[PDB]
């Protein structure tokens, strides 16, 4: 079916754009938000100077209109999600959102209830709009380099003042073989010290949970889960985590999950692979000392 | 000056696998109802700019009739009032129209707040679809808002970071958390006088739903038998547990 891509120039956010269309269809064309070369082989391909949704006008959904496309994906962005909501009214079209899994008969998958449920949908009435979850399809490998025609975006609404990247420490978390999470449970910013050590002698990322975030004691990029960050490190240290269904949908791919928790009834037991029932602030210098 | 935030009433978002059950493809009706998470950080923002601006502050929501009790929170923790349309629908374009509706029946709104994703459906659709039907700029992942001249100058958080935007005019915003957001959490008082402040009803209208067909919803289950390993004596314990990583090869 009528396929179109619409997604920054990121080739491992396109390249799972591009997985999800194989399943639809041989050839999607794509619309480049902002700048970079554009990575594959498409039969069309257009660009649009503004990653703000708000600031496309009409242009880019009468152009839907007009080529009769079928299928509309988008990531599961800050970028994706400003753009995808608003396009599907234009266009009076379905939206499915966070997309998790396609079945060859394109019965759609999403989670519900916190990642407590999966929900199965299937498409009645087109066009449909999709935004597809990160890091739940593999990105194609794209290959060559296509042109792309510029179209016109439409009144500025937002003006971007400034972009401005969390200072990175050390490896990525996404990339991290060795990760370990804070919630609540450390008890205080200073507490993640003895994390952050532990981190730095298995050449890992230290994460969080929303509760550590929201304290204040790890920045916004740290929380992972449901609402951040996916993580499939072979190890996963959950320390002071009560592992909430919303936690645990951000580390199903976790190899081996190690909880270090002083509730033995917390949920996070009923993940883990191994687990201590104790005191963090015991257990935690105690391994730094083993691994000395 | 009037902001409206969007709130929507849910099960219990803290009940884990073990103790969830569907009836009819949705939960039990035996968990505790509350605001969403991400509402709730929505309506604290709100009360913020209430505090900062002297602005009203209208809880919106399309609903149950039983649910005022649990949007009172709301006018405990500073809203002004709670507007709820009666209606049980989980479709986007359904929720969006009747709250549009509902809007639409304020005056002058200047701004719409909303949360990120809702605690129940797990999916930032609602906000977006009502700023397209309302033909206003549609901004996700907000933390933080203030009013300056023109519009909104606006944090949002993004995937490797923040965005400072500026706003020209009304918009629709969905909010993230920060700690300067986390819900304040109103007094046993408060809760009792917010039973006398205003909640208006309305019916909910005629409009057109997704053509989208829901075929199942199922629970996975999660036991992954952990294996655990005795702490009484915390170094034998890692110990043990390095020796196991090992022999898994997993460290
Ligand atoms: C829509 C939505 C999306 C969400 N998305 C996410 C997400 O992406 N990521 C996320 O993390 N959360 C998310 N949440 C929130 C999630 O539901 C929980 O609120 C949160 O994960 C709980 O944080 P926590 O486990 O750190 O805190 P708590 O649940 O308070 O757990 C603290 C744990 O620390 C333990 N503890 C205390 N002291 C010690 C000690 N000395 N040693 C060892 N253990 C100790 C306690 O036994 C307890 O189990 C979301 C919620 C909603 C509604
Ligand atoms: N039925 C509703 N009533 C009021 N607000 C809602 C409703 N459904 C969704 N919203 C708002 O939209 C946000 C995102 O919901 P959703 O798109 O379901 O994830 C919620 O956090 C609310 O702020």
């Amino acid at each position: 079916m009528k396929t179109l891509i619409i997604e920054t120039a990121n080739a491992k956010i396109l390249g799972e754009l591009v997985t999800v269309s194989r399943l639809f269809g041989q050839a999607p064309d794509v619309v480049v938000l902002g700048s970079g070369e554009l990575q594959g082989s498409y039969g069309k391909a257009y660009r649009l100077s503004d990653t703000l949704g708000a600031n496309l006008g009409s242009s880019l959904s009468d152009l839907i209109k007009r080529e009769r496309y079928e299928l509309i994906l988008l990531s599961t962005t800050a970028i994706g999600s400003g753009l995808a909501g608003p396009l599907a009214v234009s266009l009076g079209a379905p939206i499915l959102s966070e997309v998790t899994a396609i079945s060859p008969d394109l019965t759609i998958e999403r989670s519900l209830y916190g990642s407590k449920a999966v929900a199965r949908y299937k498409l009645e009435s087109g066009p449909l709009v999709l935004t597809i979850k990160r890091k739940y399809f593999e990105a194609a490998t794209l290959e060559g380099t296509t042109a792309t025609e510029e179209l016109p975006v439409g009144p500025q609404k937002i003006t971007l003042l400034e972009e401005i990247e969390e200072e990175r420490t050390g490896i990525p978390l996404e990339d991290a073989e060795v990760v370990v999470t804070g919630g609540r449970g450390i008890g205080s910013g200073d507490n993640f010290s003895i994390l952050k050590e532990i981190a730095g002698m298995l050449n890992g990322a230290v994460g969080a949970s929303r509760g550590a975030v929201d304290e204040g004691w790890m920045p916004p990029g740290a929380q992972i889960g449901q609402t951040g960050k996916i993580v499939a490190p072979t190890v996963y240290f959950a320390v002071g985590v009560s592992g909430a269904s919303q936690h645990l949908a951000g580390i199903s791919n976790a190899k081996c999950v190690i909880a270090i928790n002083k509730d033995n009834e917390a949920n996070i037991f009923k993940r883990a692979r191994f687990g201590i029932v104790g005191d963090y602030k015991k257990a935690v210098p105690a391994l730094i000392n083993a691994l000395k | 000056m009037q902001i409206v935030v969007l709130a929507k009433v849910v099960p219990d978002y803290e009940v884990p696998s073990a103790d969830f059950e569907l009836v009819g493809n949705r939960a039990h009706p035996r968990y505790t109802r509350m605001i969403g998470l991400y509402d709730e950080n929505a309506v604290e923002l709100g009360v913020q700019l209430k505090e900062k601006l002297g602005a009203d502050l209208t809880v919106v929501s399309y609903g149950r009739n039983d649910d005022v009790q649990f949007l009172r929170k709301a006018l405990a923790m500073g809203a002004d009032k709670v507007v709820l349309v009666e209606g049980d629908s989980d479709d986007p374009y359904v929720i969006a129209a009747n709250l549009k509706d509902a809007i639409d029946r304020q005056g002058t709104v200047d701004l719409i707040l909303a949360g990120r994703q809702s605690s129940d459906m797990d999916r930032g659709v609602v906000p977006g679809v009502l700023a397209g039907m309302l033909d206003l700029p549609f901004v996700p992942q907000a933390c933080s808002v203030e009013s300056v001249d023109g519009g909104w100058k606006i944090s949002q958080i993004t995937e490797t970071g923040k965005r400072l935007l500026k706003l020209s005019g009304k918009g629709v915003l969905s909010i993230t958390s920060v700690p300067e957001n986390v819900p304040r959490i109103p007094a046993v008082k408060a809760i009792f006088a917010a039973k006398k402040k205003p909640v208006e009803k309305l019916p909910e209208i005629g409009t057109g739903k997704m053509a989208v067909s829901e075929l199942s919803v199922s629970i996975p289950k999660v036991e992954s038998n952990c294996e655990l390993i005795p702490a009484e004596d915390m170094d034998d314990a890692v110990r043990v547990l390095l020796r196991r990583l090992k022999e898994e090869r997993y460290l």
